[PDB]
RNA sequence: AAGGCAGCAGGCGCGCAAAUUACCCAAUCCUAAUUCAGGGAGGUAGUGACAAUAAAUAACGAUACAGGGCCCAUUCGGGUCUUGUAAUUGGAAUGAGUACAAUGUAAAUACCUUAACGAGGAACAAUUGGAGGGCAAGUCUGGUGCCAGCAGCCGCGGUAAUUCCAGCUCCAAUAGCGUAUAUUAAAGUUGUUGCAGUUAAAAAGCUCGUAGUUGAACUUUGGGCCCGGUUGGCCGGUCGGAUUUCCAACG
């Protein structure tokens, strides 16, 4: 009798289960991006299929429809802000050409790797979830953070993390401890 | 080959050698797949890796006279008990995968 | 089998033969025997010219 | 043309004609006759518990020549007697008379499966544990 | 004499099928004579793989064999190009957990913080189904011999089983995966969109006929501005036809 909590699922399983085209198209999306499983790839195509349904709905409507104009710019400026639509590609005919590749680029698990400091795309994944990377002032350990356009200057090591200073962690701290009790005294 | 450069050469380029392999995934390796063309285009007879002169004689005893039988030995390397039979003295064309499992299952370091 | 045998017939045709024919018979890839024949050109096998122009 | 009415004031005829021809459909009839409640051995349920009465051997139909090792079971909630197949080998040793098995459908929504004639059910649990566990020696049948 | 849990918690029964005889009015609100009292309404906690979200099970390095093709070649070599097998080592990072504290809270638990501990294959060890086709992945080995069994379907098994029972290897999804029943898509196999009826299932033996469904044609053009013609001429330029403009209105 308390009001319900809305919830939804954020992915979709493909219709035909065993392909050789789709199953091997995961070469890029799992080895070249360093991903857990196919649900991280099914998640992206779900949002991307959610985008085209709204865009197809708008294109059917008349040009200079106030509904087309309002939700059109809103859909563009949301996709511009996260950096999946390029700086001037801003047209509803180009959000339909938007593919799965330039969503995984904007993930923080790759944006760490492209901005140096990671030396592997799934060395970055380990560093993120080990509470090392902070955006602005906030530590994030979610590898699917989907950074914005005014945020790439703010991926840096955390003020708490050992690689951002602040008294290195329990491995080196204990390792220096046993040389203190063996060599120091 | 194996992690020597395939991560070091992937510094923000992410595509050099990303093509698909031959594609069996349970059929054995292509260690003679190069030699298979050479015996196909050369219009004469060529000798196929003739014999096993001392890797037969010496390593049959070190493997099998120790404890084991070929019916046992071929069962742990997963080959028919006549395959090991023709690796005993002579009369085989030695391929790499069978001779590798022969080595790692019974230790004697003769290739 | 199909590659080793087509590489023999095409070599004999390259050597100025008018016709040659290669038969492989046995258990080729199954437990029940079959027979595959590979041919090019033409062959005569009728009479005295067999003793003249055929090598087997 | 086309044998059906087309006039704009003819929705009643099309609606009643669709209704009459729905009865030729196999599952529409069973949904609206309640055949699952009255006629099916399970009372329109996925599963039912039973009581084992006898071990049965059923000859597999052509072109197979095995003996299928099933049992005869009487249900609790209905009292009806059904024959249920006992899966992969040794499980007929794990089942005995009066073990209070649990039954499921045999895959084909009320039809026989494979070469077994006239068996529409299979045993899932015996004595309340499993058959997978007993077959894989993961659990033990209670002493009864 | 007394009774009515389809209130809360719990029990029996029924079944394929469903939680604690816990804490509190601190929030949301309700009632009363009413700021104060009361509230199993309600909230908090326990059980809870119903569903849903996010995402640990490792990351950097160093180290080697065995081939094969080709080239140059003395023959002993390189000097590329690729094939497989690991196998021994190093410092770094972290939370899952154990917890001073504080925070949280009506009081707690838990989360979010955080002192102190907490990783080297023995563990802090991921499973569930598959490997003939549909359908991704072994014609590898041992056992059985139309037996045991598998198999949604086609099929497999009668002494060389790619299909059973195993070992190895591999595939798919993954903290989830299989099975059963129902239902939706598939299904243009319910057809208004949009089926079919000579022979595959299906045109009543034939005709009349009420309801129902369906039913030939016919009844006048006021605002202005830009565009195309088609007639009417002012206009022939020209050796009976050749360009169109300014003006009606003719729609």
């Amino acid at each position: 009798p308390r009001a319900p909590r809305t919830y939804s699922k954020t992915y979709s399983t493909p219709k035909r289960p065993y392909e050789s085209s789709r199953l091997d198209a995961e070469l890029k999306l799992a080895g070249e991006f360093g991903l857990k499983n196919k649900k991280e790839i099914y998640r992206i195509s779900f949002q991307l299929s959610k985008i085209r349904r709204a865009a197809r709905d708008l294109l059917t409507r008349d040009e200079k429809d106030p509904k087309r104009l309002f939700e059109g710019n809103a859909l563009i400026r949301r996709l511009v802000r996260v950096g999946v639509l390029s700086e001037d590609k801003k047209k509803l005919d180009y959000v339909l050409a938007l593919k799965v590749e330039d969503f995984l680029e904007r993930r923080l698990q790759t944006q760490v790797y492209k901005l140096g400091l990671a030396k592997s795309v799934h060395h970055a994944r380990v560093l993120i979830t080990q509470r090392h990377i902070a955006v602005g002032k906030q530590i994030v350990n979610i590898p699917s953070f989907m950074v914005r356009l005014d945020s790439e200057k703010h991926i840096d090591f955390a003020p708490t993390s050992p690689f951002g200073g602040a008294r290195p962690g329990r491995v080196a701290r204990r390792n220096a401890a046993r040389k203190a009790e063996a060599s120091g005294e | 080959r194996s992690q020597g450069q395939i991560n070091a050469a992937r510094r923000q380029g992410l595509v050099v050698s990303v093509d698909k392999k031959y594609g069996s995934t349970n059929t054995r390796g292509d260690n003679e797949g190069q030699r298979l063309t050479k015996v196909d285009r050369e219009t004469d007879i060529v000798k196929p890796k003739k014999l096993d002169p001392n890797v037969g004689r010496a390593i049959s005893r070190a493997r099998t006279d120790k404890k084991m039988s070929q019916k046992d030995l071929a069962t742990k390397i997963n080959e028919k008990p006549t395959v090991v039979n023709d690796y005993e003295a002579a009369r085989a064309i030695p391929n790499q995968q069978v001779l590798s499992k022969l080595e790692r299952a019974l230790g004697v370091k003769l290739r | 089998i199909r590659r080793a045998a087509y590489g023999v017939v095409r070599y004999v045709m390259e050597s100025g033969a008018k016709g040659c024919e290669v038969v492989v018979s046995g258990k080729l890839r199954a437990a029940r025997a079959k027979a595959m024949k590979f041919a090019d050109g033409f062959l005569i096998h009728s009479g005295q010219p067999v003793n003249d122009f055929i090598d087997t | 043309g086309k044998g059906k009415p087309r006039g704009l004031n003819s929705a009643r005829k099309l609606r009643v004609h669709r209704r009459n021809n729905r009865w030729a459909e196999n599952n529409y009839k069973k949904r609206l006759l309640g055949t699952a409640f009255k006629s099916s051995p399970f009372g329109g349920s996925s599963h039912a518990k039973g009581i084992v009465l006898e071990k049965l051997g059923i000859e597999s139909k052509q072109p197979n020549s095995a003996i299928r090792k099933c049992v005869r079971v009487q249900l609790i909630k209905n009292g009806k007697k059904v024959t249920a197949f006992v899966p992969n080998d040794g499980c007929l040793n794990f089942v005995d008379e009066n073990d209070e098995v649990l039954l499921a459908g045999f895959g084909r929504k009320g039809k026989a499966k494979g070469d077994i004639p006239g068996v529409r059910f299979k045993v899932v649990k015996v004595s309340g544990v499993s058959l997978l566990a007993l077959w894989k020696e993961k659990k033990e049948k209670p002493r009864s």
